[PDB]
């Protein structure tokens, strides 16, 4: 017989759906893969993403006093964005060694 | 007379499942696929289904629907529903199951 | 914030089957069960886009709940949570409740209990039912029973839908709707009636449909109910959540048996026809013809009237109409109660539901209301109550599943000591 | 789940029961060997109520025909549908009984009972839910009477929970098949008034009429009875095996139908029943079912309905139907009839509908009446039972086997008190 | 590993042990020229519990023939698979005991048991570890019934520490072959319960019974019945043939069934037995095989299971199964019957599960249940012995031979005290 | 850190059988014995070059099953010297196991263990496979703990044992076979894992729905729960235990020494989908009787000492968060004179599934092994049918001509008492 070591209705069965042969079936604790809300609740038991470590909150980087997240410098940005933030600020470096650090 | 023959087919149950375990699983769960939860239990609606399974547009309606024509191999068929049959349920969820499958 | 839901009997889980649809239609949940903070009232989301009711069907023919569980929504509700039975309980209100109920109601609560563990804040039990019936009926009672043991602190609003004076389709549904009165009253703690007559007789007028069915009703009963939950389940100008309802509904612990309406009950082709804002809308919901329940206001007072506004609705205006309410003298009030009015107001309009027969509109008004019409519902159902006790008729099948005369005794004494205390407040 | 087993006593009962799994064969889509082959999956749902899947996909009946005469059982195996029963439940005797009741009740019975028994067993047994069994017998022959009557009354004893349905065909004065028909029917009803949980009353004579009148066949064969029957059959047994708005089995009908626990013999009828010209000319409504429904010529008994009032009415809808329209109906056809309905019991009607249709039709009814009508066709048959007795006429070919004068003295008594009491709930 | 040696006696047995070793040899897969030709690497494992190799591919039963007619060694070497046997082990006489169990323990004992018991012991130390004898034998006849036993008394005292199955066909007074039956039974009855480790009890009515209703046979010849029984044996040994979830040797099988050493005469069935017309109407299922199993009209003994009570049974099972089901099968059977089953022994039912179904099979089953309704049986035969020994009726055949009135007196009290013991734990 | 594994009997080969598949497919060896491409350390010695040989011996009488493993592909896993067969079986015969054949085969069985000892350094202890109902796994399992107690004596010895269910049962004298086994088990072992069949196939029925299991998922089950106990061993987490802690905190008394199992979520491929999984459930899970390895009723008893085994991301907050709700919910109660009896463990790899097996992969998941009484009352349940089946003498007689005796009976019957007693007591 068919159902002798299985369930085979299509409630309870062990085949997972055909996208994903494997992925964990369960919610993860730190919830990174969630669109991040548009604007944070005053009340969040949980965590989304990239949060500052204990330790870095506790000994603080500088921006920080000015009120720039520490999730602003790892965020990603583009060429034409940084080299108007580096034109903006006092760096005065030329363009080779723009270049090479880039 | 002897019976003419009949071959030696049957394994053990350690040969069977606890070391073919992927091609069977593979095997019994491809058996019952479409079928729904309260339909899968009869061996004649499971061959249904096979014989079935051997438009995309008419799948992704039959499995939006699910429970329409799982078993379909006199009424001809309209272009949306049977004669017959249309349930209170299927006349409630046709235009979610219409959107379902256009998204699909 | 959050409030959890369960349905009992196969008209209850029909109502829920019209609310489930029309709630992830208004969160923009696909029937698939995953999108492409509101809705955190009714769904828990779990996995990655996945999100899942907080819902227990329950009933014992598994006819309507494999049907549920077939039909387009197979994905929406998995299976752990649809409860079927294996035999109805045939309209017996002591088949279903002491007969069928000892097995089903252990694995209704096994389950109901880690449902509450999930959720955090928990507002309270919405449970939907008809009193007609024997699964409703029984069980229900048996399942408000414990569930008040349980937890007793939680609130609970229990939607019920009372057999009509004239339109019936049972036979011993009073037998049925007083042995459930007798737990119903003292066990949940805000009772909404709902009479299917009624809504056949605004469905026929305003919405002019010759021939409805249970679809359009279940569909407006799930309106009502969004409605309600609306001021829970988004910001609102001035929102109102499931607590002071019973402050300010219930004057008395025995007096909680709401009547209910909605404005505009209206159609497509009728939306263009007439202008809608807020003192017609508030007009239209007090007049008899658009009650939920067959019943004249006009014979008894209020005691009390909760109106909320979805829509593009503004403080000032709902004053005014309130004000002209107030001022009319058709209807009148009670001298004990001098200010009986619990407004509320929600920014998101009522949505529509493909192939519903309502249009949309840019304001809708809920109204829910106290006062003795539901007294005078009572004693009209007692009277055809005792006449067929008179004959002892029908009591055979319950004294054979293991009920007895006494009890019966008891719910006819309770309705009448009910209906007393009606009259006596009512003064 | 629900699960109806199914009982053929005698040549009636095993003709109608032939029938019966025709239509129901044909309903879900199975064919005479046995192989799905339908239309919608809806029939697969709920065909475990009526059959056993065997060797891939080889669906049988859980039938039991049972008689003492092998011209029966050859006839069901030569007719179509006839080789889908299962040749081990052909329960069967070798003498016969020769329409007496005490060779069908106490002498054949010693040697069939056991065996009947014990299938039947094994058949309630091979399911998981009970629900009920259904026995399909006359009232007039001897091997359908009384032996299907001690195999009622065994069955009641070994499962005093399970529903009951008893389809029994009753004779009139008019067409008087055999000569003892009091001197059976008076016993029969005897036991059933206690064994049986509802009986449902037929005769052949409503049936002539109606073929007659409305249907206008030329020669009403016992074919077209039996289908009429079976039609009834499948209206009643529709709402476990099909969904609908308001789902109503038998249990429920039970309860809502009887008011004492004595008054459990109902009149049925179906609907539309249209002669074939004017098929095509007629329109289709609830108001159109409901007219035909409510013909009082259209009941399947000898038992005018207006001669006395009605106790309950349920009424069994197939199709996809408006509930206002439906209840509607039934309040307008009990408010103005007023007199015919007991003053003590409001809303005196039991409506229940189903989204399936017999094949072939868009709309169908099937009306069953509680009232108190049914005392002047037991009067009817007391009276002549009284007649006979009073020589003790053909009484000795009973005596000589097992019966004495206080059985009899008892079924009449019992004719007389359910009669009076027709009569003081009249 | 584990060896099993047949013996064959009398023309019954030798019949039974030749049909046995056909259904044997086409398990295993070898054709009737002794090679092999099996498919599956499943048939090699275990072969050498019944054949030995000799040279190329040549497998030889391990059996030994043992008669006094040259008729039946000529009828069991004309016959297909008769030419695999092996001729030293044809042990033979020539005189014939004419159905005296004095001349077949006494008279021609004395001069062949010598060679027989010379064949077995070469053949017994040919192998490794024994686990026990399989002696095929009558109990009415002359040559199986004493040879038979003074050959189990001469087994038991040379070797005494393994099993030793002793199928044995007993006799009715409905089906009477010999006048001397009970003289005979009654004798090797008492050589039996003293010697022998556990008797298969079967007679021929009861296989004529199954003939009849179940199969729904015309002619059930000899050969059917011995086909029948062979496939019992077979059933039976297949533990230690093919593996499988819960194995179960014939030791395992005697602790559990026994619980008084006096008490091993076990009542056995076979599962499935399906007619020809009903093969395609009848299910596969573990509850299928169950109510068959326990069936009354299953047996293979003429003696009512439900005139007594279980002391003890248990159930082999063959195919790919639910242990669970098999488990609760098995308790729900016994809840259900519970006054029929012993009541200061909990769970009287021992089940054992092989993954290896007989050829063309799905799933097959054994039932060898230890109760106490033999003992009627058993009085059945008494009642006979003493009727003829009340006045020595056809006793000088004996007396004049050797044999006294004092061993029929202890084989009568053996009996007595028998059923006493029966009725005692009864 | 390394542990050795001695299986003895059907049931404990055969769980045998799925432990070490699913050992095999946790550390990445292929069933002929290689690495393609240090934490194995505890179940494998690498021999030589490319092979790792399991820390296994097999041993029984019948062989059906042995050679059925031996002709099967872990033919290169284990070679055919450590897998012991007899010749004859026990034949559900305790007597026949520990004094007729046992004494054969269990001086090789010694001689083998001793070498793996050998060539072993760390060992932390031993863990036996058996079920008490057989002949075999109750004697010959009882005769090779007494010697290697009698060898060793100070190294843990955990023995995972399957008592006979109720209700639910294959043999007819198993009763006598676990009372004589629970003479030797009380006071040789010392953490001893209570295992049933129908609670399993109840498990199976509920939250698997398998209406037809068979011995296979219930095996696996096992396996997949000792892989559980044995991960903070193998690999590294934030909470770590070895199996001296299971055996100073787990037991209070000397002779109180019998745990109760559990595990979850046992769930499969979509409902695992459906349900939103974190610690909180899971913990709730793990203490409702209807997700017990043994059926037993906790809430006739009080608990008595508990301990949690986390696998996969689970950190250290929110298990000690379900605790305090676990403790302030009053449905189950502690003993007083325990004010702390909560154990807790992390480890950092979530469980691994088998390919073709019934569960799907999980992020986190929990095993419980906990101390109650309602093993008191497993035990006083099968003392009552052993002595219904005693007072007549039933099957005595088997043992009796193997050569044992009445003495023993009457010993372990009394000692059973003893235990029920103490049990009852320590319970005040
Ligand atoms: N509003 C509304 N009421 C319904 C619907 N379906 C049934 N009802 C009401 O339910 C009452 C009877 O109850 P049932 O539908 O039989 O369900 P139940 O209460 O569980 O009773 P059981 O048949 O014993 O299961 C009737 O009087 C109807 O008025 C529906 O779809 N919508
Ligand atoms: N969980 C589980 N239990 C089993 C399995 N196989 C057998 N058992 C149990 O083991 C008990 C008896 O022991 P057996 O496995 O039959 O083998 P044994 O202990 O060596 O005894 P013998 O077979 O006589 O040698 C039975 O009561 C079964 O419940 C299995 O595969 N899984
Ligand atoms: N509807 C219907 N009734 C039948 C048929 N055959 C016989 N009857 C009725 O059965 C009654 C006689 O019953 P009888 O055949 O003697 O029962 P028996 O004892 O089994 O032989 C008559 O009044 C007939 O009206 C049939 O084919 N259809
Ligand atoms: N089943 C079966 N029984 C048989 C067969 N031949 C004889 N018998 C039984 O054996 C009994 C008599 O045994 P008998 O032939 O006298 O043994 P003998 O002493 O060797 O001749 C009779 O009661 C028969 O029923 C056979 O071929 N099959
Ligand atoms: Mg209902
Ligand atoms: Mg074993």
């Amino acid at each position: 017989d068919a159902d002798l070591g299985k369930s085979l209705r299509e409630g309870y069965r062990n085949q997972p759906k055909p996208g994903d042969e494997g992925r964990a079936f369960g919610v993860p604790t730190i919830r990174t893969d969630v669109r991040l809300p548009r604007l944070r609740s005053v009340a969040n038991a949980c965590n989304y993403g990239n949060e500052p470590d204990a330790g870095q909150v506790l000994r603080p980087p500088r921006a920080a006093d000015l009120g720039i997240s520490d999730e602003a410098f790892v965020a990603l940005r583009p060429k034409s964005e940084l080299r108007q933030l580096v034109d903006e600020a006092g760096l005065a470096l030329s363009d080779a060694d723009f270049e090479a650090a880039w | 007379v002897l019976p003419p023959h009949t071959a030696f087919t049957a394994t053990t149950t350690y040969r069977a499942e606890t070391l073919n375990a992927e091609p069977n699983t593979a095997a019994i769960l491809d058996r019952s696929q479409g079928l729904a939860s309260t339909l899968v239990g009869y061996e004649a609606a499971r061959q249904a289904g096979e014989v079935r399974r051997s438009d995309p547009r008419a799948r992704a309606e039959d499995t939006a629907r699910g429970i329409g024509t799982q078993t379909v191999l006199t009424v001809p068929t309209k272009y949306g529903e049977l004669p017959g049959y249309q349930t209170t349920y299927g006349a409630a969820t046709d235009k979610m199951a219409r959107m379902q499958a256009d998204n699909e | 914030r959050e409030v959890i839901s369960i349905h009992i009997g196969q008209a209850g889980i029909q109502v829920g089957n019209a609310c489930w649809e029309l709630y992830c239609l208004e969160h923009g949940i696909q029937p698939d069960g995953q999108m492409p903070d509101a809705f955190n009232t009714f769904f828990s989301e779990t996995g990655a886009g996945k999100h899942v009711p907080r819902c227990i069907f329950l009933d014992l023919e598994p006819t309507v709940v494999d049907e549920v569980r077939t039909g387009t929504y197979r994905q929406l509700f998995h299976p752990e949570q649809l409860i079927s039975g294996k035999e109805d309980a045939a309209n017996n209100f002591a088949r279903g409740h002491y007969t069928i109920g000892k097995e089903i109601v252990d694995l209704a609560l096994d389950r109901i209990r880690k449902l509450a563990d999930n959720c955090t804040g928990l507002q309270g039990f919405l449970v939907f039912n008809a009193v007609g019936g024997g699964t409703g009926s029984g069980l229900g009672s048996l399942l408000l029973e414990r569930l008040s043991v349980d937890y007793g602190k939680k609130s609970k609003l229990g939607f019920t839908v009372y057999p009509s004076p004239q339109v019936s389709t049972a036979v011993v549904e009073p037998y049925n709707s007083v042995l459930s009165t007798h737990s119903l009253l003292e066990h949940t703690d805000v009772a909404v009636m709902l009479d299917n007559e009624a809504i056949y007789d605004i469905c026929r007028r305003s919405l002019d449909i010759e021939r409805p069915t249970y679809t359009n009703l279940n569909r407006l009963i799930a309106q009502v109910i969004s409605s309600l939950t609306a001021s829970l389940r988004f910001d609102g100008a001035l929102n109102v959540d499931i607590t002071e309802f019973q402050t300010n509904l219930v004057p008395y612990p025995r007096i909680h048996f709401m009547l209910s309406s909605y404005a505009p009950i209206i159609s497509a082709e009728k939306a263009y026809h007439e202008q809608l804002s807020v003192a017609e809308i508030t007009n239209a919901a007090f007049e008899p013809a658009s009650m939920m329940v067959k019943c004249d206001p006009r014979h008894g007072k209020y005691m009390a009237c909760c109106l909320m506004y979805r829509g593009d609705v503004v403080p000032k205006d709902v004053n005014a109409s309130v004000a002209t309410i107030k001022t009319k003298r058709t209807i009148q009030f009670v001298d004990w109660c001098p200010t009986g009015f619990k407004c509320g107001i929600n920014y998101q309009p009522p949505t529509v539901v493909p192939g519903g027969d309502l249009a949309k509109v840019q304001r809708a008004v809920c109204m829910i209301s106290n006062s003795t019409a539901i007294g005078e519902i009572f004693s009209r159902l007692d009277h055809k109550f005792d006449l067929m006790y008179a004959k002892r008729a029908f009591v055979h099948w319950y004294v054979g599943e293991g009920m007895e005369e006494g009890e019966f005794s008891e719910a006819r004494e309770d309705l009448a000591a009910l209906e007393k205390d009606f009259e006596e407040v009512g003064a | 789940m629900r699960e109806i087993v199914h009982i053929q006593g005698g040549q009636c009962g095993n003709q109608i029961g032939a029938k019966f799994w025709e239509v129901v064969s044909d309903e879900h889509g199975i064919d005479p060997t046995g192989t799905y082959h339908g239309d919608s999956d809806l029939q697969l749902e709920r065909i475990n109520v009526y059959f056993n899947e065997a060797t891939g996909g080889r669906y049988v009946p859980r039938a039991i025909l049972m008689d003492l005469e092998p011209g029966t059982m050859d006839s069901v195996r030569s007719g179509p549908y006839g080789q889908i029963f299962r040749p081990d439940n052909f329960v069967f005797g070798q003498t016969g009984a020769g329409n007496n009741w005490a060779k069908g009740h106490y002498t054949e019975g010693a040697e069939l009972i056991d065996s009947v028994l014990d299938v039947v067993r094994k058949e309630a047994e091979s399911c998981d839910c009970l629900q009920g069994f259904q026995v399909c017998h006359s009232l007039g022959g001897g091997t359908g009477s009384g032996m299907g009557t001690l195999l009622i009354s065994k069955i009641r004893e070994e499962y005093p929970d399970r529903m009951m349905l008893t389809f029994s065909v009753v004779p009139s004065p008019k067409v008087s098949d055999t000569v003892v028909e009091p001197y059976n029917a008076t016993l029969s009803v005897h036991q059933l008034v206690e064994n049986a949980d509802e009986c449902m009353v037929l005769d052949n004579e409503a049936l002539y009429d109606i073929c007659f009148r409305t249907l206008k066949l030329t020669t009403p064969t016992f074919g077209d009875l039996n289908h009429l029957i079976s039609a009834v059959m499948s209206g009643i047994t529709c709402c476990l095996r099909f969904p609908g708005q308001l789902n109503a089995d038998l249990r429920k009908l039970a309860v809502n139908l009887i008011p004492f626990p004595r008054l459990h013999f109902f009149m049925v009828g179906f609907t539309p029943l249209t002669s074939r010209g004017s098929q095509q000319y007629r329109a289709l409504t609830v108001p159109e079912l409901t007219q035909q429904m409510w013909d009082a010529k259209n009941m399947m008994c000898a038992a005018d309905p207006r001669h006395g009032r009605y106790l309950t009415a349920s009424a069994l809808f197939r199709g996809r139907m408006s509930t206002k329209e439906v209840d509607e109906q039934m309040l307008n056809v009990q408010n103005k009839n007023s007199s015919y309905f007991v003053e003590w019991i409001p809303n005196n009607v039991k409506s229940s509908v189903c989204d399936i249709p017999p094949k072939g039709l868009k709309m169908s009814a099937t009306f069953i009446g509680n009232s108190t009508a049914i005392q002047e066709m037991f009067k009817r048959v007391s009276e002549q039972f009284t007649a006979m007795f009073r020589r003790k006429a053909f009484l000795h070919w009973y005596t000589g086997e097992g019966m004495d004068e206080m059985e009899f003295t008892e079924a009449e008594s019992n004719m007389n008190d359910l009669v009076s009491e027709y009569q003081q709930y009249q």
